[PDB]
């Protein structure tokens, strides 16, 4: 009814989607020409990774 | 049983978006994601998500 | 005595996997594991686990 | 009965299997062409290293 679509956690690179600390995921938004769109859906703290 | 109702959420992701602005193609550090190739395979335009 | 029963857990590890995609062979920093040799002995395909 | 097998803490290199902190083990995924598979078995908080 609002005519909108929530973007999920997506990236153009599999390397930047996960960081090396045995825990949380990556947070860099753009490295050279790739991108990481952070989660804006209502499933922020849900849907385990 | 009611109150076990369902919801619908739509997700949107771009695939082949190339950042055309030369100022927008920036890296947060110098040696972020290095390789052995003389040309880094990340300046090329993305083809997947 | 019962309730001291056993379980069986099976473990799986690959051995000779070479990451064939050139974009996947990334290092997260410049001097991550430096050496003295003129050719880095980590770009070669692995042979053990 | 699920036809599955759990990967343990394994690596293609003994160099990245341990870090220099007098404490926890290494957690980097792939260095140049080697790899480290993080522990996904039920034995996560057991079997001391």
């Amino acid at each position: 009814l609002f005519q909108e679509a929530y973007p999920p956690l997506c990236s153009s690179d599999a390397a930047m989607l996960r960081t090396a600390h045995a825990g949380e995921t990556g947070a860099d938004e753009v490295h050279l020409a790739q991108y990481l769109i952070r989660d804006a859906s209502p499933l922020r703290g849900c849907l385990p990774l | 049983y009611p109150l076990i109702g369902n919801i619908d959420i739509t997700f949107i992701m771009p695939m082949g978006v190339f950042q055309a602005n030369s100022m927008d193609r920036y890296t947060r550090h110098a040696g972020d994601f290095s390789t052995v190739s003389e040309q880094d395979p990340r300046q090329f335009p993305p083809q997947g998500i």
